[PDB]
């Protein structure tokens, strides 16, 4: 699959598109400090999002549906992103790292740390770089499988012109190794576990005493 | 909706 | 990719590889039907399983991870195999179809049903042959993410070359179209979902009074 | 070990 000068653009576009408080009240703030950081990240993936080419050309209602339920999955691969092999951390925004048991502090259990920090060694090995990445992120938001999503088709045919784009770019990245491109796509297979790993962790927070900020719970928080 | 159940997304989509 | 003398072999040991009661007492005697084929297809998926090449190579402690996780996917990717877009119904062993309603009165709750007509619905316009489907039961079983798997590199290496075995087949059935490969691993996406789906599913039927026979129990219960 | 826990997966893996 040779890249196109329309693919070469779109990977340039996307790639471009991607360039606070302190850190048992102690306990209440650090779990602040965290949902913060989520707060603002749900930010960038809106940004991110109203630039991906299709997306604002879908109904709003199809933009909601397709962020509430890829946001935990774009935060995640931006989790993998900056995970450093050495001290097994986690460094978000240039000074502040955090490892598994920083995040232990900051609210989370064991039970989805653990699967968090594999996954992150898991595509560190992989050694993805920001058009890797951004194509991952672009394909994630565009999932026709998501719930109350109502042209599906529109959006599945969306995800393929970024599976093709990618795999067009991995032939120039790796060029001896067929299996990079389909072993990227399988780590979106491993971001769906997550994605209810997550789940457990945001039913177990009601069952304890912390609550989510507004936004966090508007799209995390069951509702009923 | 979903529009209607997340407001403070919906205006993140608004600006 | 061009499909190699191994990997000829290999997908044709795999298509070869693959080739009980009556049907509110009712309602309970249903629900026992319905558990009964699941408990069948347990034992296929296992007689499949030792088939795969590199699978009792693994420490048997591997194989029940791999299997205890994999067995609700296959058995999704063996429903929407047997999907009819007319009747809206899958056909089970020949002669019994099941439609959503069907579904409904042997016990499983509208919140799992859907979801699985959606996957089968979108899975049978791929419209997948016997090698594609035997190749995609082999990734799903293989894969490395699955918890309390050992040897995650043997298990991963090993799904890779079944990765490329379809990469390279579905080049000969495909040929004219780059995405068809991509689409069908994206499936595994989505058997994910489903995957947690069945899970609310298991639980659900704890707050119910209806428990799973013996096999299925052991593979699906949460213990603790 | 889920050897221990798997009985019936076990049995049907020996065969
Ligand atoms: C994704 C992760 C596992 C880390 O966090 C959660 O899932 C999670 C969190 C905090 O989330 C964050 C944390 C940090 C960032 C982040 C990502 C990229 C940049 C850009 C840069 O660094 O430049 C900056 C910050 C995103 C999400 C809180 C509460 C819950 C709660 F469980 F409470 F819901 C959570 O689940
Ligand atoms: C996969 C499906 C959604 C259909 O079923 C479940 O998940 C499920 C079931 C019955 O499962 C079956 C049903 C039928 C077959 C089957 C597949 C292929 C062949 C080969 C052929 O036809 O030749 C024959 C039978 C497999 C699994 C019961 C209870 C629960 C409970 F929720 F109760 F756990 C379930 O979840």
């Amino acid at each position: 699959p040779q890249l196109s000068p329309e693919q070469l653009g779109m990977i340039e576009k996307l790639v471009a598109a991607q360039q606070v408080t302190p850190w048992r009240e102690a306990r209440q703030q650090r779990f602040a400090h965290f949902t913060e950081l989520a707060i603002v990240s749900v930010q960038e993936i809106v940004d991110f999002a109203k630039q991906l080419p299709g997306f604002l050309q879908l109904s709003r209602e199809d933009q909601i549906a397709l962020l509430k339920t890829s946001a935990i999955e774009v935060m995640l691969l931006e989790t993998s992103r900056r995970y450093n092999p050495g001290s097994e951390s986690i460094t978000f925004l240039k000074d502040f790292s955090y490892n598994r048991e920083d995040f232990a502090k900051a609210g989370l259990q064991v039970e989805f740390i653990n699967p968090i920090f594999e996954f992150s060694r898991a595509m560190n090995e992989l050694q993805l770089n920001d058009a890797e990445f951004a194509l991952l992120i672009a394909i994630s938001i565009f999932s026709a499988d998501r719930p109350n999503v109502q042209d599906q088709l529109q959006v599945e045919r969306l995800q393929h012109t970024y599976v093709e784009a990618l795999h067009a770019y991995v032939s120039i990245h790796h060029p001896h190794d067929r299996l990079m491109f389909p072993r990227m796509l399988m780590k979106l297979v491993s971001l769906r576990t997550l994605s209810s790993v997550h789940s457990e962790q945001v039913f177990a927070l009601r069952l304890q005493d912390k609550k989510l900020p507004p936004l966090l719970s508007e799209i995390w928080d069951v509702h009923e | 909706s979903l529009t209607e159940r997340h407001k403070i997304l919906h205006r993140l989509l608004q600006e």
